């Protein structure tokens, strides 16, 4: 599950 | 960016850019334009980094050796002098600055170095290399060392090591053979393993810099020093008399320097290259420029007639003269910083004894020979904020990942694809681009690390990967303007194939 | 081949 990411 | 309306100018800390400096404040009280002159630490190695993303000054001012690879990098504008101003010139100078029979800077002074004596010490200044030891012997009785001079930049020992055979490149058939080095012969070996010689027997000290030997010889604590007219300056400050005359031969050949003409080239990316023009051709290139500049500290035999014909009675100037035509005009072509850095090498090797002569030039005469071929790129994505949110999926951005050349060339001739490969969130991650432009639209939500695999139209020529985070939130008052993160970078090809070689230039 | 010794540049 490779480092995905966003604020919201 | 480079700010337009000043101008920029670039000078090695060795030269007198005080004396550009005032013909900079006469520019700027005729023009209103602001001239500052920089002498950055290392500038031949500042310019390249810095004007290869289109930064650093409107002028840059080196031996004209480094210029052919400047104007290959596409760092320099072409320049636009008139006929009139051309004549006013030496032919010589011009023809030192022409690559690709494109004119790629303003020559300014020939410089060569030659032998620095104390007529105090040393009345009679040696006529040989080899009575030398005998001379530091003599003069090491009195306290004194008959010679010291830079050992850390190749420029001052290749004299030697060219006398009895050395050289760069053979000229033949209109071009510079850069397979036909002269770094290992017979001769390069005999004058390299002399300057070892008299380190090995404590005539010289190996880490014996510019600032050290220049320093020594204006203190009057050594008899003799190499160096070019620049230098003069400071020992007119200093208490010594002192003689320029003819290097000593070797092996009862002259020494042969590599003669350089000082040029001064535009940035490619100058907003101000019409100012640059102005203050080169109209102020600097006149006898009250170059007196201005001169008289800071000497630039040697200048390219301008009416200048020269003014200082060349000087003999100092004359023996600068002798120097240089026992020597050879420097290439421009761009092999030459990969000779340079060769020779350096080998000579701070040897001179320190973390090798020997033959092992030292050995790796000079491949690293010298060794073609580098340098693809500059940008790389990385553009990211659009959608109006709102997409609840079907939750994706709040259209981005562009790519790769393109920074320079507009065609990519397409060498590379064979490239590949970017998505987060598993995405279907056919593995996204690949064949033909121009490299680049893989798409929309999200997540920032994510993307790798870039470049292929070749030579397969042999291994692969390169980049790693790129996308970006979608910069974060900064700018809101539904396109988000940016790019990068240059070099792409660089050792020795490729012909077939390689020929798609890699256009 | 290989990217450059020195760092990428942001631009
Ligand atoms: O030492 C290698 C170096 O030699 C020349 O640089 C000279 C320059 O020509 C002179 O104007 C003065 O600045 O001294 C330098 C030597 O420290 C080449 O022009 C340069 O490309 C080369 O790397």
């Amino acid at each position: 599950a490779a480092r995905k990411s966003a604020p919201a | 960016k480079i700010e337009e309306g000043k101008l920029v100018i670039w000078i090695n800390g060795d030269k007198g850019y005080n004396g550009l400096a005032e013909v900079g404040k006469k520019f700027e009280k005729d023009t209103g334009i602001k001239v500052t002159v920089e002498h950055p630490d290392k500038l031949e190695e500042k310019f390249p980094q810095v004007a290869a993303t289109g930064d650093g000054p409107d002028i840059i001012f080196w031996a004209h050796d480094r210029f052919g690879g400047y104007a290959q990098s596409g760092l320099l504008a072409e320049i636009t002098p008139a006929a009139a101003f051309q004549d006013k010139l030496y032919p010589f100078t011009w023809d030192a600055v022409r690559y690709n029979g494109k004119l790629i800077a303003y020559p300014i002074a020939v410089e060569a170095l030659s032998l620095i004596y104390n007529k105090d010490l040393l009345p009679n200044p040696p006529k040989t290399w080899e009575e030398i030891p005998a001379l530091d012997k003599e003069l090491k009785a009195k306290g004194k060392s008959a010679l010291m001079f830079n050992l850390q930049e190749p420029y001052f020992t290749w004299p030697l090591i060219a006398a009895d055979g050395g050289y760069a490149f053979k000229y033949a058939a209109g071009k510079y053979d850069i397979k036909d080095v002269g770094v290992d012969n017979a001769g390069a070996k005999a004058g390299l393993t002399f300057l070892v010689d008299l380190i090995k027997n404590k005539h010289m000290n190996a880490d014996t810099d510019y600032s050290i030997a220049e320093a020594a010889f204006n203190k009057g604590e050594t008899a003799m020093t190499i160096n070019g007219p620049w230098a003069w300056s400071n020992i007119d400050t200093s208490a010594v008399n002192y003689g320029v005359t003819v290097l000593p031969t070797f092996k009862g050949q002259p020494s042969k320097p590599f003669v350089g003409v000082l040029s001064a080239g535009i940035n490619a990316a100058s907003p101000n290259k019409e100012l640059a023009k102005e203050f080169l051709e109209n102020y600097l290139l006149t006898d009250e420029g170059l007196e201005a500049v001169n008289k800071d500290k000497p630039l040697g035999a200048v390219a301008l007639k009416s200048y020269e014909e003014e200082l060349a009675k000087d003999p100092r100037i004359a023996a600068t003269m002798e120097n240089a035509q026992k020597g050879e005009i420097m290439p421009n072509i761009p092999q030459m910083s990969a000779f340079w850095y060769a020779v350096r090498t080998a000579v701070i090797n040897a001179a320190s004894g973390r090798q020997t002569v033959d092992e030292a030039l050995k790796d000079a005469q491949t690293n010298a020979a060794a073609v580098t071929i340098v693809k500059p790129i940008v790389y990385g994505n553009v990211a659009r904020y959608f109006g709102k949110k997409r609840e079907e999926d939750g994706h709040t951005h259209q981005w562009t990942v790519y790769v393109k050349p920074y320079r507009n060339e065609d990519m397409s001739a060498y590379v064979k694809k490239i590949q970017f490969k998505l987060h598993e969130s995405y279907g056919n991650p593995l996204r690949v681009v064949t033909k121009p432009p490299y680049e893989i639209t798409e929309t999200g939500w997540g920032e994510f690390e993307i790798i870039i695999k470049i292929f070749f139209i030579d397969p042999n020529e291994r692969p390169v990967t980049l790693y790129h985070l996308l970006k979608l939130f910069q974060s900064a008052m700018l809101g539904k303007k396109t988000v940016v993160s790019e990068f240059y970078d070099e792409m660089i090809f050792q020795d490729p194939t012909a077939m390689m070689q020929q798609l890699l230039t256009t």
